[PDB]
């Protein structure tokens, strides 16, 4: 679906 | 009675314009329509709402639904309305005021018509369709509208200056489009009421314009993935209800607005992958703060500690910037601290020893940082833990007892430090554990037996330490296992002969240890072993034929006592190097032998 207006989910 | 029969017969007739293979519209097949699904009347019997929210209903847009004249709103959210939306379709529409045709399957443009149409609407919605073209520039006349959300679609151009005249709006939702690279218009700095601002992934270029500064209300502004440039303007410090911000990657470059600090509303901040440098701003007085994601910038200088006030913070994200000084000591103690990622960067001193206080860890990331000392106890009774990288660091003594153990640990990364001490058979806990990887440390000591029993277990990776003693037997039925490497240690004895188990070995690495016997012939049968490494140990026999079976990226059997002659697949020159060293071996080179 289309992202949410929300923080990157990014990470190591 | 009459309004019930004129509610009851159009409802009946829009309902025969639509497919409903989930049978959600039943009761509108003895009851009044007021209490049929979906439908609200006012006092007087007339249908004045239509909510159809995830029926599964199929076909064009029900616009007899507009024949009943007291109806105010209009949800088809989540279903499979589909074709185009013409300007008739909404020609009667025009007591609405709200209206969702979001996450339907919507193609073609959205009509020009439409605000003429629907003078009244106060809340529209027709995000996540395949809606194509432009926005309409006559989107500009609406009078009352207060929300707007066209996010998720395939609309094109540039977003509509006109938009700036809708003063009305207080959400303005147009994220993930394929907008033509385009400025942010100036003129939406007029839309003074505005609360949310969405526009991420709308290929926005240059910077956030002066204007905007006229948005005092703004409480979540949302620029994600863009390619706009210059400062990161300080006036969004002074917005006195801000919730969210929302900037991360884009090129904004310059510095965080030095009185960020006194933002005591802001939830979550994210302005991770852009080019920022300088500080983290210090005096943080961040009490509401959630969330802070600063990843991948060119940041330096300290973590404040004055971030310890953020009583409610669980996300913390600082990795790949150029933060250095020893961590507040506090850290964690009083946050529902959740998930911590402060890899590659210059951080040195203890890792803080309350981390994870208030027991809700499962991030704990930090590789490639010059953090020293011990591994706090606390830590071993971090049961919240899922994934821990602690490695190329500078981190010494002995790991807590618990720590081995933890229940939903998933990935235990420790390489490249100090650590010493023996793996403890507490590990049998760690039910969860899918990686081991704890090379070029100084673990002493037997592999212990138990982690044979870890049955999810993927990866095991114990090169360059201390471990001695014998590999236990109970390694090869770890029916998942795909890296095995033990490379660079002191072990003894033999491989074991049955080794089927090994279903899914990818990789068996050995070398450099003090192991013996024969490699036994089921190597060769192993289904996805494509990197075997049994150099520098004491391996005798012959090596078997069944090594021809497989696919070797890497075959290296030198420095050994091996004897017999090299199956005929390598017999050539070009892998002369993998057998090297061992004294008893030979080629058949086209009749004797050659050493
Ligand atoms: C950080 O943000 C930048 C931009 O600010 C972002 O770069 C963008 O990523 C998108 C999505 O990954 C890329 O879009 C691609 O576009 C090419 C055409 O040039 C196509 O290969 C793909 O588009 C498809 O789109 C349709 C799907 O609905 C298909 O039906 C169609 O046939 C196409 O194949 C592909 O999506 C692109 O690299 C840029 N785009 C823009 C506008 O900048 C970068 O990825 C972000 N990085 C991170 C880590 O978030
Ligand atoms: C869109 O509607 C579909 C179908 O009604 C939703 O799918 C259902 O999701 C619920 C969970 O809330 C499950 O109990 C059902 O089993 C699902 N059914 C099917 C057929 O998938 C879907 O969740 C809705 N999407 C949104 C975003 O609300
Ligand atoms: C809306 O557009 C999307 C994306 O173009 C379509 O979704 C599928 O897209 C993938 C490739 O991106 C294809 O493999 C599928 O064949 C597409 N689905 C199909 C044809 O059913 C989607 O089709 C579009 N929806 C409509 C109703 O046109
Ligand atoms: C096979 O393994 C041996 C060691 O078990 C490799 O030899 C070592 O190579 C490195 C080069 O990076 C040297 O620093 C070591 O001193 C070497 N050890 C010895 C005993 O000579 C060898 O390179 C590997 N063979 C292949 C073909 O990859
Ligand atoms: C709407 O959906 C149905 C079934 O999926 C299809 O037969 C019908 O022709 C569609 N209409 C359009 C205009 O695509
Ligand atoms: C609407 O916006 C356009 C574009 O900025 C502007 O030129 C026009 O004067 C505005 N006025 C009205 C009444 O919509
Ligand atoms: C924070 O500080 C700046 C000036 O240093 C000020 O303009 C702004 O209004 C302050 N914000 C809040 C929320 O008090
Ligand atoms: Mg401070
Ligand atoms: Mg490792």
């Amino acid at each position: 679906p289309i992202p949410p207006s929300a923080p990157s989910k990014r990470h190591n | 009675m009459g309004s019930l029969n004129q509610d009851a017969t159009i409802l009946r007739q829009a309902k025969l314009g639509l497919s409903d293979p989930a049978q959600s519209l039943s009761s509108w097949s003895d009851v009044t329509p007021c209490k049929w699904l979906g439908v609200s009347c006012d006092a007087t019997s007339n249908v004045v709402s239509v909510d159809l929210s995830s029926f599964m209903l199929v076909g064009p847009f029900p616009s007899i639904l507009c024949h009943l004249p007291s109806l105010h709103s209009l949800s088809l959210y989540n279903n499979s309305i589909n074709g185009s939306l013409s300007a008739d379709d909404f020609d009667t529409c025009h007591n609405l005021i709200s209206l969702d045709l979001s996450e339907n399957l919507l193609v073609g443009s959205i009509p020009k018509s439409l605000p003429f149409n629907l003078p009244n609407l106060k809340f529209l919605e027709i995000s996540g369709n395949n809606l194509s073209d432009t926005i309409p520039s006559s989107f500009g006349e609406f009078r009352k509208l207060e929300s707007l959300n066209l996010a998720g679609n395939f609309l094109s151009g540039t977003i509509p200056a006109s938009l700036g005249n809708v003063t009305t709006l207080k959400e303005l939702k147009l994220a993930y489009n394929l907008f033509s690279p385009s400025q942010i218009p100036s003129q939406l700095g007029n839309l003074t009421e505005l609360q949310v601002l969405w526009l991420a992934g709308c290929n926005l270029v240059g910077p956030i314009p002066p204007s905007l500064s006229r948005l005092t209300s703004l409480v979540n502004l949302d620029l994600t993935f863009n390619q706009l440039t210059g400062s990161i303007p300080s006036w969004i410090t002074q917005l006195k209800t801000v919730e969210q911000i929302e900037l991360f990657n884009n090129s904004f470059s310059g510095e965080l607005p030095e009185s960020m600090g006194n933002m005591t509303t802001l939830k979550r901040f994210d302005a991770s992958m852009n080019k920022l440098t300088g500080k983290i701003p210090d005096n943080l007085n961040l009490l509401n703060l959630e969330s802070l994601n600063l990843f991948e910038n060119m940041l330096e200088g300290p973590l404040p500690e004055s971030i310890t006030r953020s009583k409610t913070l669980s996300e913390l994200k600082l990795f790949n910037n150029r933060l250095t000084g020893v961590l507040p000591s506090q850290l964690g103690a009083n946050s529902p601290l959740q998930y911590v990622d402060l890899s590659y960067n210059r951080f040195s001193g203890e890792i803080p020893a309350n981390v994870c206080g208030e027991g809700k860890l499962e991030y704990l990331i930090l590789i490639d940082n010059s953090f020293s000392g011990e591994i706090s106890n606390n830590l071993g009774k971090c049961k919240s833990l899922t994934r821990v990288r602690l490695s190329n660091n500078k981190l010494s003594g002995q790991i807590p007892h618990g720590f081995w153990g933890l229940p939903r640990l998933s990935l235990l990364e420790l390489s490249d430090n100090s650590f010493t001490g023996s793996i403890p058979k507490t590990i049998i806990g760690a039910k969860n554990l899918s990686n081991l990887r704890i090379s070029k440390n100084r673990f002493s000591g037997s592999i212990p037996n138990e982690i044979g029993s870890l049955n999810g277990i993927i990866e095991i990776s114990g090169a360059e330490n201390d471990f001695s003693g014998e590999i236990p037997e109970s390694l090869v039925k770890l029916k998942q296992l795909s890296r095995l490497d033990l490379s660079k240690n002191q072990l003894s004895g033999e491989i074991p002969r049955e080794l089927r188990g090994w279903k899914n070995l990818n990789e068996l690495n050995l070398a450099n240890n003090h192991l013996s016997g024969e490699i036994p012939k089921e190597v060769g049968i192993l289904p996805v072993l494509n990197y075997l490494d049994l150099s520098s140990n004491q391996f005798s026999g012959e090596i078997p034929l069944e090594l021809q079976n497989l696919k070797l990226n890497v075959l290296n059997l030198s420095y050994n006592h091996l004897s017999g002659k090299i199956p005929p697949l390598y017999a050539n020159k070009i892998y002369a190097h993998d057998f090297i060293g061992n004294p008893g071996l030979c080629v058949d080179l086209d009749g004797l032998c050659r050493k």
